[PDB]
Order: structure tokens, then sequence, then C-alpha cells
DNA sequence: TACATAA
């Protein structure tokens, strides 16, 4: 290769250690401001070439052996709350110790017994990208559980799982609360319900990707008009306000 | 466009508006208001026998109609227009509000109802229905009701009590309120002038003594007994800290948004001695509302009711007629027989893995869906397309032997097996209902000595590079990466990625992005060593970055 | 915005609030007159009252220009986008009319400081001060003013401000955010702007109790035709507010008859809309009201007369 | 009106069936038609249902109903099969209790201009029904156009 | 048959 092999801007800039917000400010532009003009300047060189090469920054020294994560220590990154409406893409688990969640665990739980038995053998740590692509280490799942008996309740169990649900497969209840696209409904002839059925078929915006394994109308079903009669003598009610 | 799919939604809303704001402002008389008295006699109070006839006015209003069909926007309205306090179910119906409120001009934090009324972490492993109660009046009246609601109640109910009274420190009472109050009084100013403000100078005060208009989305995910409750804990809330609208003799307004149709409740209990869990169905409070006749004539339902119909999702002529013939109620032909039968597929062609790439199957049971789980993982072991490896994770469940020890001396049982208690009890122990979908191998049990404990270790089947979604808060930690250049460049320009963190961690937010900054360089020659690229453009890249540098 | 007080009792016609409106925004960008009193805001809702519409915006302080540097740098700020030195308000900062405002707060602040414990009962022997002896000299001892701010200021820095960062909610907002809310375009930016945060609640006509996606609707059929301007805004400019203030302050939609005309368009509009919408809607509950048919035959009535009344080209020829 | 002038016109089963040289009357093209047919029905029935597959080997079409957008033919084993009833493929059924099940071929035109046909079944079994049709599975026919 | 709330 030639003598500017390393990107020589390296040995000539020394990003030291920042300070009060304003200077936190002004390092995160100028820093901002060049990666951006070396940014700008691949792009007119070489332009979708560039655009769509692999890209991976990490904070530390991260390896990806097979499907497991190995990486020294995890420190450098802000702490976020996982929403259950957002989408993740499993990418693999690590065992690298993050103090702060080994904290939480001791603080948020009285039962030392367990905060410790985790500690001695510690669960992997889940890795997940978000849309955006952003990497992140999410806590396990710690569980208490409490039994009341009339009027004696008892810190039973104490669970430990990872907290995620792929949606590849699920129960029709379970489904009232979602929206998807592509649906294959499979019912069970003896129990089923015109509802159920109303229900699994109304998560599709088109009929183009619905399926089932039996005709619903043509089978012996549960039928409970008492909700639907009310709503019907709603509608012929001048006092009630309807919205198209 | 988007111009005149909001004429229709925009002009017909006003009249919601304006009937809500003429209830919301009704004023009771000094003799029906609860007084502390009453929640004072209900905490010293064992059995919920000695609970007399006394009603919790209160006022609804329902906002009713099909998925899709535009209640979002006057939720939207109403949080912009008037002052209240919106409220979800469940988490997720939460989270979708609060992204739909920020995303039209702004909102506050949106907690679920439970949180708001103070629903804790115990309280969720009551046991909902234990006192019999037998309606006395017929025709039932209100107090009926709501006295039934409470003992059906009982346990939360007291437990609420207790803690909000006992937490006042003693007979001292609260002088959050009272304090600017006896100011307003003696500098002689006008009435509400100071004490509005202790919301602003007091940042741990409920939600529930700062507006009386509770907005609750998916009112049909929830029990018809959780309709008192609220109400119940909003004047205890209000009774304790003598808020201004108590003083104005105000009553709380419950905006109802849900689908009474597709939407349903369910009650669960456990049998001790046959360790047994049975579930059944009941009225959720939309059906509690519209169906009951008190509660119809009490709350004027008729004056009280908004259906949206039209929905902006359906695009089918003949799926749009059967899904109307289904909604209504309207009988069912043949040509609707005849329709459906184009989606007939059979059993095994559905369950097999191989068919149908990337569908969703919706299953009546846990066992047909872990079945699936554990076919679709074996299939895809085999019969590899690549880009995703089947590993396993071990979890585990840690008991005590002290407290099983008391839980055997109270519940008889002279025997009682690990396996057999952990298996009967698997639909609890967890904290969500997709732990019984989980492919799961061989169950193995161990007891820890020096601890006291049991432990029952399990192994989790997973797929990489799927798909998956995060049940739970699970705190998490970023630490790199943004798959190409155009992504990090989109997020470098955008400062909303600061913005959706909260309004702390701005700081060390920025330093985080400076490092990524910093080790995002290197590895761009190997980019530039992809194969047979260029050999002087490679050199005038190299002018260019070291002009740049200079 | 810019308003003269009314001393006419007779209601103005339309065509006459026009042409004083007008009269005020000159082909200058600089207000006409020689005095100016300028209420400084921030947004966050106020309380206390009771309205239609809850309140959008609520006022920080009040300054008042009447001297020709202080008028004429009123001036340049207005018209152009040059910032405001905070010397200039300090100097002209109008001291009872901006601290008649922070006088409830500052007595709330003073309160919950002191409300550890009123015990006021050591007895001893000259240390017995009444129960409320104690209260009154404490409330009475606190300037309402500059003096109790600013020594609230200097000993509880940090819950004064978490006290005055929730009184005045969504006050901290970038110019990213003010840009993706009321924009994206520069008519829209200003005149939306102008008139959903200022003007609506003040006017109170009957736009005041509309959101902002109605407001931003409304303004998409007010078509007043171009301008070109000769540059634009950009990104990686939006990082301070210095940028969208020039690009607003210096626009064809902040002066003339282009802005003294909104606040009456979005007014008949209104109205032309709900005159036609309210005659369907009797007709229809009317028809609604007896139809003795059977249930199929009258949602199918239902659907076909809502299609009907509102479908997408009659909406657009409307 | 409306329907017809926002979703378009939609084909007839008459005009769908002549476009493969079939006529719904005169009763022969019908089942020369379900003759045709056949062959992808006993491919669908041997891939999902391997237990019940000498009991199609040779099977007659006989017309049931004929009505204006739905066709449904009987499929009688050409009284050569020994077992004279066609059991049903949806439960197993008692010994005693033999699972008379009637089978059909229904034909509709359904999506957009293309063809449905559909394996219908009538079980007179305690456990099923009788009295009523279940359908079993749809399977696309329209291909040579 | 079967779901939520806790944090
Ligand atoms: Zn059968």
């Amino acid at each position: 290769l030639d003598e500017q092999q390393l990107d020589v801007f390296y040995c000539h800039y020394t990003p030291g250690e920042p300070e009060t917000t304003a200077a936190v400010h002004t390092q995160f532009a100028l820093l901002k401001r060049a990666f951006l003009g070396r940014f700008r300047i691949l792009q007119e060189l070489f332009g979708e070439a560039f655009e769509v090469a692999p890209f991976s920054t990490y904070v530390d020294n991260v390896i990806f052996r097979g499907c497991e994560m190995l990486t020294g220590s995890p420190r450098g990154g802000l702490m976020s709350v996982a929403l259950q409406t957002d989408n993740y893409t499993l990418m693999g688990y690590t065992y690298a110790r993050v103090f702060a969640f080994a904290d939480e665990l001791r603080r948020r739980h009285a039962t030392a017994n367990v905060a410790e038995l985790l500690e001695e053998a510690p669960l992997p740590y889940v890795v997940l990208r978000d849309q955006h692509g952003f990497m992140s280490v999410v806590n396990t799942n710690i569980s208490e559980f409490v039994e009341s008996i009339d009027s004696t309740e008892l810190a039973m169990a104490i669970n430990a799982d990872y907290g995620i649900s792929s949606k590849l497969a699920m129960t029709i209840t379970r489904s009232q609360g979602l929206s998807l696209d592509k649906v294959a409904i499979c019912f069970t002839p003896g129990n089923l319900r015109l509802n159920s059925a109303y229900v699994a078929m109304s998560r599709t915006t088109s009929s183009e990707f619905l399926r089932m394994n039996l005709n619903p109308l043509r089978e012996r079903h549960e039928r409970d008009d008492v909700i639907s009669e009310h709503i019907l003598s709603a509608l012929r009610d001048p006092n009630v306000v309807i919205v198209y | 466009a988007e111009a005149f799919l909001n004429f229709t939604s925009m002009h017909g809303v006003q009249p919601i508006l304006k009937r809500i704001r003429e209830l919301s402002q009704q004023q009771l008389d000094g003799a029906q208001v609860p007084h502390l008295q009453w929640f004072r006699d209900v905490a010293a109070l064992e059995s919920p026998a000695g609970l007399p006839l006394r009603e919790f006015p209160f006022a609804v209003y329902l906002i009713t109609g099909n998925a899709g069909s535009g209640k979002s926007t006057c939720v939207q309205t109403i949080n912009e227009v008037l002052d209240c306090v919106v409220t979800g179910a469940t988490r997720i119906a939460a989270q979708n509000m609060y992204a739909k409120l920020s995303g039209a001009f702004l909102s506050r934090p949106i907690n679920t109802i439970f949180h708001e009324f103070g629903f804790r972490g115990n309280h969720v492993q009551a046991q909902l229905g234990q006192y019999p109660y037998t309606l006395t009046s017929n025709p039932a009246s209100l107090e009926d009701l709501q006295r039934r609601d409470l003992t059906y109640y009982w346990e939360v109910i007291l437990d609420l009590t207790k803690r909000a009274l006992a937490a006042s420190g003693g007979e001292e009472l609260r002088n959050e309120f009272r304090a600017l109050a006896a100011l307003e009084r003696t500098l002689g100013l006008a009435e509400g002038a100071l004490t509005r403000l202790a919301p602003a100078t007091h940042g741990a005060l409920p939600a529930f003594t700062r507006s009386n208009v509770i907005v609750i989305d998916e009112a049909g995910l929830l029990g018809r007994h959780l309709l008192t409750a609220v109400v119940y804990c909003w004047w205890m809330i209000n009774a304790l800290y003598h808020t201004p609208q108590y003083a104005a003799r105000l009553r709380p307004v419950l905006v109802c948004v849900g689908s009474p149709t597709q939407t349903a409740s369910l009650e669960s209990t456990f049998e001790h001695q046959k360790l047994r869990c049975s579930v059944r169905q009941s009225e959720n409070v939309l059906t509690y509302l519209i169906c009951n006749r008190t509660l119809r004539e009490y709350a004027r339902l008729s004056y009280s009711w908004a259906i949206f119909i039209n929905n902006k999702r359906c695009v089918e002529h003949e799926f749009g007629n059967l899904m109307k013939v289904l909604e209504y109620g309207l009988p069912i032909t043949e040509e609707h027989m005849q329709f459906v039968d184009r989606f007939v597929v059979p059993e095994n062609y559905i369950t097999n893995p191989a068919n149908l790439p990337g569908w969703t199957r919706l299953f009546s049971s846990h066992k047909e869906v872990s079945a699936y789980m554990a076919k679709l993982h074996a299939y895809l072991k085999v019969t590899r397309e690549g880009e995703f490896v089947v590993f396993t994770l071990p979890v585990l469940t840690f008991v005590s032997v002290k407290e099983f020890d008391e839980y055997r001396r109270l519940t008889h049982q002279p025997g009682l097996t690990i396996e057999k208690w952990l298996t009967a009890n698997a639909s609890r122990i967890t904290n969500y209902s997709q732990s019984q979908d989980q492919d799961a191998g061989h169950m193995r049990c161990e007891v820890h000595s020096k601890q006291q404990l049991v432990v029952a270790r399990n192994d989790v089947t997973y797929v990489l590079n799927s798909q998956i979604a995060v049940t739970a808060r699970l705190r998490k930690l970023v630490f790199g990466f943004s798959g190409t250049f155009r992504a990090f460049e989109a997020v470098l320009r955008d400062d909303s990625f600061v913005k959706t963190q909260g309004e702390t961690s701005v700081e060390f937010a920025y330093r985080f992005l400076s490092r990524l900054i910093f080790s995002g360089l290197i590895s761009f020659y190997n980019f530039l060593q992809r194969p047979g690229l260029d050999a002087t453009q490679r050199t005038l890249a190299y002018a260019r970055m070291g002009e740049l540098t200079a | 915005d810019a308003y003269t007080h009314d001393g006419r009792a007779d209601g103005p016609t339309e065509q006459d609030r026009f042409e004083e409106s007008r009269a005020l925004y000159q082909a200058s960008g600089g207000l006409n007159g020689d005095s100016f009193r300028v209420t400084f805001c921030l947004l966050g809702t106020e309380v206390g009252g009771t309205h239609q519409a809850r309140g959008r915006t609520r006022p920080m302080f009040v300054c008042r220009f009447e001297r020709a540097d202080d008028v004429a740098a009123l001036q340049d700020a207005l018209a152009h986008g040059t910032p405001l030195q905070p010397d200039h308000i300090a100097a002209t900062l109008d001291a009872e009319a901006t601290f008649a405002l922070h006088a409830n707060m500052i007595l709330a602040l003073t309160v919950a400081i002191n409300n550890a414990s009123p015990r006021t009962g050591r007895d001893a022997a000259a240390a017995q001060y009444d129960q409320g002896a104690s209260l009154r000299s404490l409330v009475g001892r606190t300037s309402l003013g500059q003096r109790g701010l600013t020594t609230l200021y200097v000993h509880h820095e940090v819950r004064v401000l978490a006290a005055y960062r929730r009184a005045y909610y969504g006050s901290a907002q970038s110019p990213f955010w003010f840009l993706s809310k009321f924009g994206p375009d520069e008519k829209s930016l200003v005149l939306t702007t102008r008139y959903y945060l200022l003007q609506a609640q003040r006017l109170g006509g009957a736009g005041a109790t509309y959101d902002l996606q109605a407001i931003k609707d409304i303004c998409a059929t007010y078509a007043i035709p171009h301008a070109p301007r000769p540059d634009t805004v950009s990104a990686a400019s939006l990082t301070s507010f210095a940028a969208i203030t020039r690009f607003c302050c210096t626009s064809q939609y902040a002066r003339g008859a282009a802005a003294a005309g909104f606040p009456l368009y979005v007014e008949r509009r209104i109205a032309a809309d709900v005159r036609e919408t309210s005659a369907l809607e009797k007709f229809i509950t009317h028809d609604r009201s007896c139809l003795r048919v059977s249930d199929r035959e009258f949602i199918t009535y239902i659907y076909l007369a809502h299609f009907e009344c509102f479908s997408p080209p009659r909406l657009a020829t409307h | 009106r409306n329907a017809l002038e926002h979703f378009g016109r939609r084909e007839t089963l008459t005009e769908v069936l002549g476009r493969y040289n079939v006529q719904p009357d005169a009763g022969g093209t019908v089942e020369g038609f379900a003759s045709e047919l056949l062959g992808r029905i006993v491919a669908c029935i041997e891939t999902h249902f391997p237990e019940h597959a000498g009991e199609y080997q040779a099977v007659s079409v006989r017309r049931a109903v004929s009505k204006d957008d739905w066709v449904l033919l009987q499929l009688v084993p050409v009284r050569g099969t020994l077992q004279q009833s066609l059991s049903c493929l949806r439960f197993k059924h008692g010994r005693a209790s033999r699972a008379t099940a009637r089978t059909f071929v229904a034909l509709s035109v359904g999506a957009n201009n293309r063809l449905c046909v559909s394996l219908c079944q009538q079980c007179f079994a305690a456990k099923c029904d009788s009295n009523r049709l279940h359908t079993l599975f749809t399977i696309d026919a329209g291909t040579p156009c």
C-alpha cells in the first residue's frame, strides 16, 4: 500500500476528554463536521458502492464467534428502556458482565439468595439490533411470585428468563390486540364460536393473505347477539352521535 | 391526498367536545360529595359485610367504533383542547397512544390506569372474589352495584385504602394543598389562585388530583369491577389532599374508547386443593354500560354516545360486506358461505412449516403453538436456508424451601412434588403469557443447600436473526454499530434520537455518539480493498483526504 | 402578532378589521407606531382560568419600547431577525408588569420551602411566639418582586428551576420540533404558527377549538399565489434558532395583506363547511329517526347515505 | 350501482366456464370438465390425506345442484370400489356407525375472473352433523385460459 | 381454549 495507508488524520488529531455542556457540544460538533466532510468526499468519489457498504462501529473490541458475542468490558453507552411496541432483531448472546444490571438486580429484589445465586452462575445477556441498527444488551427478565392465601402472603418463587416473544405463532385470544399482515388460522371443531372467527379474520387488512383449515360459517358455531342488537338499536337513536 | 381524509373527522368531533365540556363542569350538591369519613370507616373494616349503601357520583362518555376507524383522532383533539388524563388498559395501548399524541403536537408520558389509581405489585396475586354477595333491590340501584363491585374487589380496595391512609404520616393531614388554602384565606386572595399552583411545586402528586376528565383507551380489555374502583380511588385521592376540584364539588368524567365487539375480558381462579386453574369470560366496562339498565338511565347514555363507522383499512367489497355482516349480527346467507370457501386449506398444509413461509399462525391452545414452534425449529435446523442458526439458552426458577413449607402447612397437601407443583403453576410464575409457547427441553430440578433453595433449570430454543418483541421493561444499553453509512448519517443529522431519551441523559448521550464517531474510522481501506475498484482513484482519494485533514 | 387596543364599541365589519390590521404590517417588515408594549412569552398552559379551549402559550415577561434606540432595535429584531441582546431587555424591562405575574408562584415556592414542620411552640422564656404569628411574619417579610425571586434563585436554584420547568411545560424545544410540527412549507410555518400559538386564543372565534392538523388543513386552501425568495433553509443549520428566525421574519407571509387576512379566511372557511355539514347531518338524522325497515337494509341505507353525502369526489368539489 | 361503478364488473360463472369450453347446461359438458379436473383433486388428496388413497382410484361424476353461481357435483365410485360409501376425511368414526360420507366437487367463480374448485363432504355421523356440508380444501384451477 | 395489571 501507499505511505498514507492508515488515514494519517489519526496521528494529527487527538480527541481529548470532554468537559461542561458547551465543551461537549463543541467537541461533538467538530467531530460530526469532520465525519460528515469525509463521508461527503468519499460519497462524491465512489457513489452507491460506498453508500451500501457494510458499516460496523463499536465502543470496544467486539468479536462474533458463531452465535456468541465476546467483548472485554461493556464500558460506555447510554441507558434506555426497551419498548414493547418497537421491533427488534435477535443477534446473539454475550457473557460480558454489566455492573449496572447486576447492581439494579441487587437493589430491586430484597431476596439476596436469588441475587448471588445468579451472580455465581450468570445467565448470558441478549444482544438486539433495533430498526435503526443500534446494538444493545438487554437485561434478563426477572419476576417475583408472591402467593396470597386467605390472609397470608408468602414470597414463594423467583423466575429468571429473557422475556422475548416471536411473532410466528400465537393464540387467537392473544391476537385480539394486534395487527398482522399474513394470517393462517387453525380452528378447532367442537368449540367454535363466531366471535373468535370474527376476531381472527379481522386481523388482516386484505383477504389476499388469509387462510384457514375449515369454513367457520358452514360449521356449528355459537352465536351470542346481545351487544349487536344494542348497537343496532343505538344507530336508530337521534341523540347518538355518528361520525363517518 | 391528505386534506379530504380529515374533513368528515374534524367537523364531527365538535359536538363531542361541547358535550364533554358541559359534562365536566357540572357541580354537585353539598350532601353528595363523599367525605373522608367514608374511606376512614372503610379502612377500619375486616369483611365487606359492614359496607353501607353509599353512592359515588360519576359521569361517562362512550366513544365506540371499529379498530382503525379514527377514534385516535378524537382522543388527539380531546387532549389538545381539554385538560384530561389519558390512560390505557395495557402498556402496549399506552405506548401507542403516547406515540400518537407526541407525534401530533405534544404529550406527557402516558401510564396505565392501574398505575394511575395505585395498583402495586402484590395486588397482582389477590383472590378476586371470595365473599358472596346477593343483590337486594329489584331493579338494582346504583349503590347496590357499587357495593357489589367493591365486594368483588375487596382485597385490592382494602389494601389501597389502608396504604393511602397510612402514608399520611399518622393523624397529620397532608399539607400539600391545605397550607396554600390557609394562606389564600389569610392574605385575602381569589379562590384557587394559589392552591392550583401546588402541582407545579410538588412533583410527586398523583395525576388524579390534576384533572377530573379521565380518558381510558381500550376500555374493553378491562373488568366491569374496574368501573367503580377507579371512581372510588378518584374520590379517595381527592378526599385526602382537599384538591381545589374537590372543594368545587366536581365529579369524575370517564371517557371510554374501545370496540365492544372484537374485544373481551377474562376472569381466572385457582383451586389449591386441586392445583387447577379455571378461566371464564366476564363483562367488560363497555358492555356493563351499554347493557345494564340502571347505568344506562343513570349516566344518560343516549346523550353520551358517539359511534365511529367506516373503516380506513378495508378496501375490498366482498370482504367489507362480510365484515359488516359479522359485526352487526346480520343474517348469514349462502353467498357468504360460498365466498369464505376461497380460503379453506388442509390442516396439514398449515401446520407444516415448509408451506406458507413467514406467515403468522393463530391457534386455539398453547400446546398447539408449542408443538408448531418445535416443528419449525427442527425443520430450520436440518433444512437450513442460511442466515439463521438455531441455538439454546438456559432459564431457571428459584423456590424457597421455608415458603413452600409454610404453603404446605397452610394448604394441607401432605405430599407435594416440586415437578408437579411447577407444572400445575406454570401459568402463574411467569410475568407474560407467551411463556407457554416457548420451545423448552427437559426440565431439571436440584436442591441448592446453604441457600435453602430449589433450582429448576431448563433450556429455551431461539433462532438467530429473527424479529422478536420484548414483553417487559428490560432496561437496555446501546454500544454502537449502525448497519450502513447512510443510516449512520441519517441518525447523525437528526437529533430526534437524543429527544427519544429522557431529558436527563443528553450530555453523556452526546458523549457516547462522539466516541462512536471517533471509533467509526479505520477499515475504510477495506472498503477501498473491494475487488477491482480502481488504481488512480485511490490516489485521488488519498490527496482529497489529506487536503481535508490539513 | 401586533394589535391595537379598541375603544369603539360597535362591531367592526370584516372589511374594516382587514384594513386596520394591514396598516400595521407595512411593506418594510417593521410595524408602524412610536411606542410598543411587547409581552415576551413561552409555551405552557395557563392554570386557574376557564375558557372554551385551554391556553397554549403563557407570558413570561413584559417590556416597553419608547425611546428611539430601543424602538429601532425592536424594529430591527422584528423585521430582519437579529437577536435582542440581554442589555436591551434589561434596560427596557417593565418591573411591576412582569413581577405581577411572578407573585403567586413565589409565594407557593416560599411555602414549599418552609413546609418542613410549623411547630411554632418553642415556649421557653421569650421564644413563645404564637401558632400563627410565625407564618404571618414569614409571609409578610417576603418581597413578592425581584428581591424574593433572586434570593430563592441564589439559595434554592435547583428546586426553583424544577418548579419553573413544570408550569411552563414544553417551553424547551429544539428548532427541528418547530419545523416538523408547524412546517414544512414556509407559508404554513409562518401563518399556522402565528395563528395557532398566538392569535387563536386572543381572537377567540370559532377556530379556537380546532387542533393543529385542522388549522393546517384550513391553511392549505388559503392559496395566495407565491413570491419566490432567493434562498431557503437547509439541514445542519437547525442546531440554533437564528436560521429559522431569519427565515420566518423576512418572509412574504409575515407582513402585508398576506398575514392580515388569514384569521378572517379561517372563520369564513369554518362557517362555510359547518353550513353544509349541519344540514346534511340533520337530513341523515331525520331519515334515521323513523325508517321502519329491517336491520340489513338499515345498515345498507346508513352506509349508502354516508357515502353519497361525503364521497371523495364531492369532498374535492366542495 | 355504486359497487359496480367503484370496484368494476365481476364475471359470472357461465362466462368463466365457457372460457374452458364448458357449458353449465346440457349436463355432459360439466361432467367432462369434472373428469378432466379430477386429476388435480386426487393429487391433492394423495398429498394431504395419504390414508385414503384407493377409495378414489375409480370415481364417476354426477350432477347434484346447478345454480347461476354455484355448481355441485357428486363423486360416486363407479359402483366398483367395494366400499359403497366413502369415509369421512376429517375424523375417524366408529366401527358400527359407518361414516357414509358423500363427496362433492363445488365449482364457483371466487377470485378475479378465475375459477375455484372445492372438495365438500356430507357425513351422516353424529359427531359431524349430517344435513350439513363441510368444505375440506379449495385449490385453484385457472391455468388453461 | 384463553389475557392483563407489577417495574
Ligand atoms: Zn364424518
